[PDB]
């Protein structure tokens, strides 16, 4: 079939990447003009995202160069955290330079390594301006909070980032060592709070538990089991075949109701009334599991098992046998407790501890999402707060500092690659220009002064670029871990740099 | 309804529909004697150096391209070659003719004239014909090696023909008496070593199929029982679609192991058949060769027809529907079978077959691309070394006596003419244009060359000619260049009615239309 | 116009001048950079502030006319 | 459908041959740039390999597909030069093209190419062409398996890579028996391992662990047996295949197979083999028997695996559980499943030091093209290796040895009288886009980059000192060990030159069009 030649493999690799990158670009660096997902293609849907991986997939990804940052932008996100949007940015500012240098055809060897040469001088200068924040436990609670300060800054929350901020310091203060991600667990639901993110005791459970059943349960032991049925057991009866006529196709309906009440008998042989089968029941049901005295609470979580085979000293496993198999849980107190119109059987009694669960009501599952990938990343780089207290300052106060030693490097460190480097030293302070600009400020007057203000050494003065001013980054608050700052480069660092060298795209 | 047309309109296209096609094999036939790829299918891409498989690889789409074919094809059959060169002589005089068409002027008889004229050339063509057999050596086996050289020296490797054309020589005697590819069929080998070959007079093997162990599986026998079979032992041998219900209880194992067993009697109605060297086109099972490789008598499966086949006539064996092997003849026999390995490969080699009248060549090549144009060369020189042995009566190869008879027939244009001067003197020429072709799809000259051959043919020197490679004059015979006096006979007689022929035919009918 | 790439070269005498740099500079004779010794390859000031003098306003003296205007 | 014949059917030879050299010239070498080759099935391939672009691709032009071929030719015995060949094809065919505007006859071009070959791999003998043992070899090999490895990106922090291969061609084929087994050696590979996971096995490892590691995870040496017989359903292929719903023939079935699978494995036990590998293999009810039984023993096996578990282990075929005797018993030398730090890997070794027939290198990564990556680094790498280690035969490379045999090609090429004077002379000529687009790769102007090395070679007369192949600024081949199996340029040379050369001789083409498949 098909072979494709550089200039159009650079250029569709210069154009999507770029294209993409543009997408969050004035949502990035401080908050610009924000930017709005229309969905025409696959829906009608009004949409407000400023996050690349879900603009990303959202928008066709189906250009190969696209796909590139699409992927490496994600895993970058995925990995360090928040480095989606940057990588998209990112290397789409990078494209823009050798871009250039392609015109000046300059060998694409050369800027290959000049960028990924620069690439390390600048994040070395990143490592300088990097700073402990972290020293004192106090200041490192202090640091985990500017830390997670930038995490949570320039997506759309109303009053959630401040339950994220403590959470995400939180979660790495009584953990000892590293931050809880999966001890915390994530119940984003629809309550009676239009904004909320709060603690979960246990977790919370939803179901309407009516008829006969007793509806709350005291002292409870759970006995944890994976096995059950639906409206067929899993037994040696399980399954009958029998219909001969149009009366059976009625008939054969009832018989379903034979095969629940065999297993209301058999959590009696355990005795067991606290009994979790994970697999849920109806009201009809729930009219037959209220009669023994042994009950089945249907859809028990399996993180939320787990979230208790952490601090009860349980076991989450699968499948199930006999009590002593998998380790019994053990809450306090199983209630049902009512949001709104809707009950919900509560898991309680069992309190944070080695793990938490967190429960976001808000106004919307949107809501509840971005919050998520704050929360996520923000866990994440305040993981890396824990290793690292630097924080290196944030508003691309590292990117043109970055560009500071480069561009003084590229004069003198290269006798060619200068190119590359002074190009390298270029784009990084693009992320500065599109918000200084949307600031209102004049980034001509940020990229360089304030560079040359903060890269020859006044690093806390950075961008307030949502008062379109310089702005003192400790003193803002916004900084971020110094790891953060590395990885969505070297990420974005051979994001551009694979499409560059790519000359050539053979299609079936 | 019905299609037809008459007179110059058509008479012209009747000729214009043949030139055309003489063009395809125009430059061909040589070591300098281009060579055609020629794709007549989306996947199917066919090379040829010769007409005829192109011939029967291209579309005809006019009674002359019809009426080519076979007129080409008519000198293939006879020496292997020649149906290049009868294609440029058909449509040859077709445009010395196009003077009179275009003049109108065509009496009949300018065909019928150059009937006589084919008849002084195919005269004189074995009168100056000399045999080489009683002639050369005592031996006449090193005139086939002079053969052999000289006619694998024409396409490819003159290397390997210092090596290559005593064997040539071996490989006919065994050849003749049967005149066949497959009793000379090469077995092309590589990475052992680039570009060499050696003759196997017995037949050779390579397929195989071995698994459950080789290296401890017997791969020789000093005395193969040698089963040509077409049979096949698959994972599990099966008489029945279904009967029953994969699991049920007592029905699961009672499939299983039975269609372990319906196996072992093929399994063993192949080894109880004197079969210890085991040869199958259809392959021999894993399981099977778990049994077979259990049972220490070597099988093989993905084996070929051919080859068996040519053991089948080198045993003076058969290829077997049977299993059991009742008849040693029906079974193919040996007093030596082994599996060696001759550049890696596994390969089974026959000799001690009976007959072994099938020579394999064992055959490398410089490169994946170059492979093809060496054995043509040994193709080629049996086929001419044999057609030198069929008519031992054997002139100048490479046209030399062309320029002589161009002279000679063209004297009568002197000779001949109340009118036909111009017959005879186009008649005369058109002989000359199919070395002169190969003199200029060399992209050397002949007017020069060919021309200082007819002063000296105006010496009366006949066999002068060209060699092909060194391009320049010569005397064909004495560098022996060869072909036999018939060679040069049939392609004029070959070619001279189809330039004959539809020059009768003003008007072609076509009932279907078109 | 000596056809030879001038970013290297440039960047090799960048990285002279950007280390700072006097007695060598880019020489197309040879073509590439070399000795300033006053070779004859260092040259009068006298025509380069003149030169350098000039251009520099035209530029910046034109950047004025963006207004222009014709009687044609 | 059309004849095309001479400077028509040269140009139509002209333009793929060339157009795909172009981008595997740009990915001439590990400065060659990659190649992101996205298919109609949404695939993305990131290549610039080459011999895996002629893989990927699938386009038109006969020729373009003859190329797909010649390097793979190449790929197994030389390894390294499946690019070079083709991206030297183009450089003679261009080059043919002028002589032929000269009026230099289209077989008039092809031999003085040709010979003038000859010359070029007659030079070639003249750089290096040692012979060595295995353990000398690796020396010089790991110093390639740096650039084949390398130059397949990351032989890097691996001499693992390196010398399994020393062993590799070693253990399956004699160092002078020269008969290409790459065959017998396994080269197996497997995600979510590491580039810095590489493994030499003499034997094989089968994927399928134990049924149970409460079963013992080691069987001791050999005692396997070779059963080929069903613990699970064994695809039998004669019945029409249902299940049963009710619970009658659900109790019937459930007491059969417990019967028969233990007293199998019994008789496994009584076969006196501990283990019990089973071409059909084990679902869980054979296996709590088996577990019940405390017999070792392998689950599901690939068909001819079992059958390569014979052959690789010198292992005695049992073939059937009806054949069933205690005396043929397969080898292993320790039966257990390997987690090499990988766990995620889990294999279980047949580990032969008694009979290894397939010696399996087995090489790891982090993902697919990864390995891939490592695998066809691993490939070539041995296979560049198979050359040096059964003659160890170096050209330094990045055109040190193209001027070298440019030069010796371009005066002998004045000297013979013939027409090719000027094409054998011609030859020597495109002999230089192997520094050219390798300068260029490395980012260099190859016009002057080249004849640095014809300086050197105008002065050296030798591939020893070069260019940078690695763009390390050490212009060397020697020293910069950019070190080629001078069987592989011979092999390279003649292979562009003659694949050419029919491409000349074939002048005449049938197609509706210039090009075609």
């Amino acid at each position: 079939a098909d072979e494709e030649r550089a200039e159009t493999a650079r250029l569709t690799s210069f154009i999507g990447a770029i294209a993409i990158g543009d997408l969050v670009k004035s949502t990035l660096g401080p908050k610009g003009m924000d930017k709005i997902l229309l969905s025409s293609g696959r829906d009608a849907s009004l949409m407000v995202t400023n996050d690349g991986a879900t603009i990303l997939k959202n928008i066709g990804v189906d250009n190969p160069a696209a796909k590139v940052l699409v992927d490496m932008s994600r895993v970058q996100d995925d990995e360090v955290g928040d480095g989606t949007t940057s990588v998209t940015v990112l290397a789409a500012e990078l494209l823009r330079e050798a871009e250039s240098l392609i015109a000046k055809k300059i060998h694409p060897q050369t800027i290959i390594a000049g960028w990924r040469e620069a690439t390390k001088a600048a994040r070395e200068a990143l490592l300088s301006s990097a700073v402990d924040h972290g020293s004192d436990e106090v200041k490192f609670r202090q640091d985990l909070m500017n830390i997670a300060g930038t995490t949570l800054s320039s997506k759309l929350l109303t009053h959630h980032k401040d339950h994220f901020t403590k959470l995400a310091v939180e979660a790495v203060l009584r953990l000892k060592g590293s931050g809880n991600l999966e001890a915390i667990h994530i119940i984003k639901k629809l309550g009676g709070s239009l904004a909320d993110s709060y603690l979960d005791e246990g977790f919370l459970l939803d179901k309407k538990i009516g008829v006969n059943q007793p509806k709350r349960i005291e002292n409870a032991k759970i006995l944890i089991a994976n096995t059950g049925m639906d409206t067929d057991k899993i037994k040696i009866f399980g399954s009958r075949v029998r219909v001969d006529s149009t009366a059976k196709v009625a008939e054969i309906e009832h018989a379903e109701k034979e095969k629940m009440k065999e297993k209301v008998e058999r959590i009696l042989k355990h005795g067991i009334n606290c009994f979790i089968n994970r697999q849920l029941i109806y009201n009809y049901p729930e009219q037959l599991f209220g009669a023994a005295g042994v009950m089945a609470i249907e859809h028990a979580d399996f993180a939320g098992v787990e979230r208790l085979a952490l601090v009860t000293g349980g076991e989450i496993a699968s499948t199930f046998d006999h009590p002593e198999l998998v380790k019994l849980g053990s809450c306090k107190l199983i209630e049902e407790v009512m949001i709104g119109e809707d009950k919900l059987i509560h898991f309680s009694g069992v309190a944070l501890g080695e793990a938490c669960t967190i429960v976001l009501r808000g106004a919307t599952q949107q809501i509840l999402d971005e919050a998520e990938r704050s929360l996520h990343d923000a866990l994440c780089v305040l993981a890396q707060t824990v290793k690292d207290s630097r924080t290196v300052y944030g508003g691309g106060c590292s990117e043109m500092l970055m560009a500071h030693a480069v561009t003084q490097l590229a004069n003198r460190t290269p006798g060619k690659e200068a190119v590359a480097m002074e190009s390298y030293a270029k784009a990084l302070r693009m992320l500065p220009t599109i918000i200084a600009d949307n600031a209102g400020y004049d980034s001509a007057d940020l990229v360089a002064q304030l560079r040359a203000a903060h890269s020859e050494g006044n690093t806390t003065a950075g961008l307030d670029m949502r008062e379109g001013t310089i702005g003192d980054m400790a003193i803002l608050g916004i900084t971020e871990s110094f790891q953060v700052k590395r990885q969505v480069l070297l990420s974005a660092a051979e994001a551009a740099e694979v499409i560059l060298r790519v000359d050539n795209i053979i299609k079936a | 309804g019905t299609d037809s047309s008459q007179g110059i309109p058509q008479l012209v296209s009747n000729i214009s529909a043949c030139q055309v096609i003489a063009e395809a094999v125009r430059t061909t036939l040589g070591p300098r004697g281009m060579d055609k790829l020629i794709v007549d299918g989306r996947g199917k891409a066919t090379i040829s150096n010769d007409g005829a498989t192109i011939l029967k690889l291209l579309d005809v789409v006019h009674p002359a391209a019809k009426t080519l074919v076979d007129i080409a094809k008519s000198q293939d059959a006879e020496v292997g070659d020649g149906t290049t060169s009868v294609t440029l002589l058909a449509a040859e005089f077709l445009k010395q003719v196009k003077p009179y068409v275009e003049e109108g002027l065509h009496p009949q008889i300018i065909i019928r004239a150059f009937r006589t004229a084919t008849q002084l050339a195919v005269n004189k063509i074995k009168e100056i014909a000399v045999t080489v057999k009683k002639a050369d050596k005592v031996e006449q086996r090193k005139l086939l090696e002079k053969c052999a050289m000289t006619a694998l020296s024409s396409k490819l490797i003159s290397q390997q023909k210092a090596f290559f054309a005593k064997m040539v020589v071996d490989a006919v005697m065994m050849l003749d008496d049967l005149l066949q590819l497959k009793m000379i069929g090469i077995k092309k080998v590589q990475g052992g070593a680039l570009e060499d070959s050696q003759l196997v007079a017995g037949v050779a093997f390579k397929k195989t199929f071995s698994y459950a162990g080789f290296e401890m599986q017997p791969k020789k026998y000093h005395n193969p029982k040698i089963a040509l079979l077409n049979v096949e032992l698959e994972l599990k041998a099966e008489k029945d679609n279904a009967e029953i219900r994969v699991h049920t209880v007592e029905d699961y194992q009672a499939i299983v192991d039975a269609e372990w067993n319906i196996l072992y009697d093929k399994l063993e109605k192949i080894h109880h058949s004197g079969a210890k060297v085991v040869l199958s086109k259809l392959p021999i099972g894993d399981v099977a060769t778990q049994y077979f490789a259990d049972r220490d008598m070597f099988c093989a499966g993905r084996v070929p027809e051919e080859d068996l086949k040519r053991t089948m006539m080198a045993c003076g064996g058969s290829i077997q529907t049977s299993v059991n092997a009742l008849s040693a003849d029906v079974l193919g026999r040996c007093q030596v079978f082994e599996e060696t390995q001759i550049g890696g490969e596994r390969y089974n080699f026959f000799t001690g077959c009976p007959k072994a009248k099938t020579c394999t060549f064992i055959l490398r090549g410089g490169a994946e691309q170059f492979m093809e144009e060496t054995e043509r060369s040994l193709h080629d020189a049996i086929m001419i070394v044999r057609r030198a042995i069929k008519n031992d009566s054997v002139v100048a190869g490479g046209g030399a006596i062309e320029m002589e008879l161009s002279k000679y027939l063209r004297d009568y244009s002197r000779t001949i003419p109340g009118k036909q001067q111009l017959l005879i003197g186009a008649y005369a020429k058109a002989l000359e244009i199919i070395p002169r072709q190969l003199c200029d799809n060399a992209g050397f000259d002949a007017t020069n060359i060919l021309n200082k051959l007819r002063a000296r043919h105006a010496q009366g020197g006949t066999w002068y000619g060209v060699d092909i490679n060194n391009e320049d004059i010569a005397d064909n015979f004495e560098a022996f260049v060869w072909e036999p006096a018939m060679v040069r006979i049939n392609a004029l007689t070959a070619a001279s009615e189809a330039a004959c022929l539809i020059v009768s035919v003003d008007e072609t009918i076509k009932n279907p239309r078109s | 116009n000596a056809g030879y790439d001038s970013a290297d070269l440039v960047a090799q005498l960048r990285a002279a001048h950007s280390e700072g740099n006097t007695t060598a500079g880019l020489d197309m004779r040879e073509g590439t950079i070399g000795d300033m010794a006053i070779l004859g390859i260092t040259e009068s000031f006298q025509v380069k502030r003149q030169v350098l003098l000039s251009a520099a306003e035209a530029a910046e003296v034109i950047l004025r006319v963006d207004n222009i205007i014709k009687a044609a | 459908k059309s004849r095309l014949m001479g400077l028509e059917a040269l140009k139509s030879h002209i333009m793929a041959a060339k157009a795909v050299a172009n981008t595997m010239r740009t990915s001439l070498g590990p400065n060659g740039l990659d190649k992101m080759m996205v298919d109609k099935d949404g695939d993305v391939t990131v290549t610039n390999d080459g011999a895996t672009i002629l893989s990927m691709m699938d386009v038109d032009h006969q020729i373009a597909k003859l190329m797909v071929e010649l390097s793979k030719s190449q790929d197994d015995e030389i390894g390294d030069g499946t690019t070079g060949v083709v991206v030297l094809a183009g450089a003679l065919l261009e080059e043919a093209e002028q002589l032929l505007d000269r009026g230099i006859h289209p077989i008039r071009i092809a031999d003085g190419y040709e010979q003038a070959a000859r010359v070029a791999i007659e030079h070639l003998d003249k750089i290096s062409d040692s012979v060595l043992v295995d353990i000398k070899d690796t020396e010089p090999l790991i110093q390639t398996a740096k650039t084949t490895l390398g130059s397949k990106v990351v032989n890097s922090c691996h001499r693992q890579m390196a010398e399994i291969a020393v062993n590799a061609v070693l253990t399956v084929a004699d160092m002078e028996r020269r008969d290409v087994d790459f065959e017998l050696i396994k080269v197996e590979g497997k995600v979510g391992g590491r580039l810095e996971d590489t493994k030499l096995i003499k034997g094989v490892i089968v994927d399928k662990d134990f049924s149970h590691p409460q079963m013992p995870k080691k069987v001791e040496d050999a005692k396997i047996a070779i059963l080929t017989c069903p613990f699970e359903p064994p695809k039998p292929k004669t019945k029409h295949k249902l299940d049963v719903t009710s619970v009658e023939d659900y109790k019937a079935l459930q007491k059969y197979e417990k019967e028969k699978f233990e007293e199998m494995i019994q008789q496994i036990k009584e076969t006196g083999a501990n283990l019990a590998i089973c071409q059909w293999g084990f679902d869980d009810e054979a296996n709590h028997l088996l577990l019940q039984n405390n017999l070792p023993a392998v689950r599901w096996v690939g068909g001819p695996e079992i059958e390569l578990i014979a052959i690789a282990t010198g292992g005695r075929i049992v073939p059937r559980f009806s054949e069933l005797t205690a005396e043929k018993l397969g080898f292993a030398g320790l039966v257990q499943e390997i987690s090499f730090g990988t766990t995620k890997d889990k294999m279980l070794v047949i580990e032969q030091c008694k009979n290894s027939r397939a010696v399996t290198i087995f090489i790891r990564g982090g993902n697919k093209m990864i390995i891939e990556e490592a695998k066809r680094s691993l490939h070539d790498a041995l296979c560049v290796i198979r050359n040096l280690i059964r003659d160890n035969r170096v050209v330094y490379g990045g055109g040190a040895a193209e001027i070298s045999c440019a030069l010796a090609v371009s005066q002998e090429a004045d000297k013979c009288p013939t027409l090719e004077q000027y094409a054998m002379r011609a030859f020597a000529d495109a002999l230089e886009v192997i520094p050219m687009a390798l300068s260029e790769n490395s980012g260099m102007n190859p016009i002057q980059t080249m004849t640095e090395v014809r300086a050197r070679q105008v002065k050296e007369m030798n591939p020893a000192l070069g260019i940078d192949c690695l763009h390390k600024g050490t212009n060397d081949m020697k020293q910069q060990h950019v070190i080629e199996t001078l069987i592989g340029k011979k092999q390279q040379i003649s292979l562009a030159t003659q694949m050419v050369r029919m491409i000349l001789k074939i002048d005449d083409i049938r197609k509706p069009g210039e090009s075609e498949e």
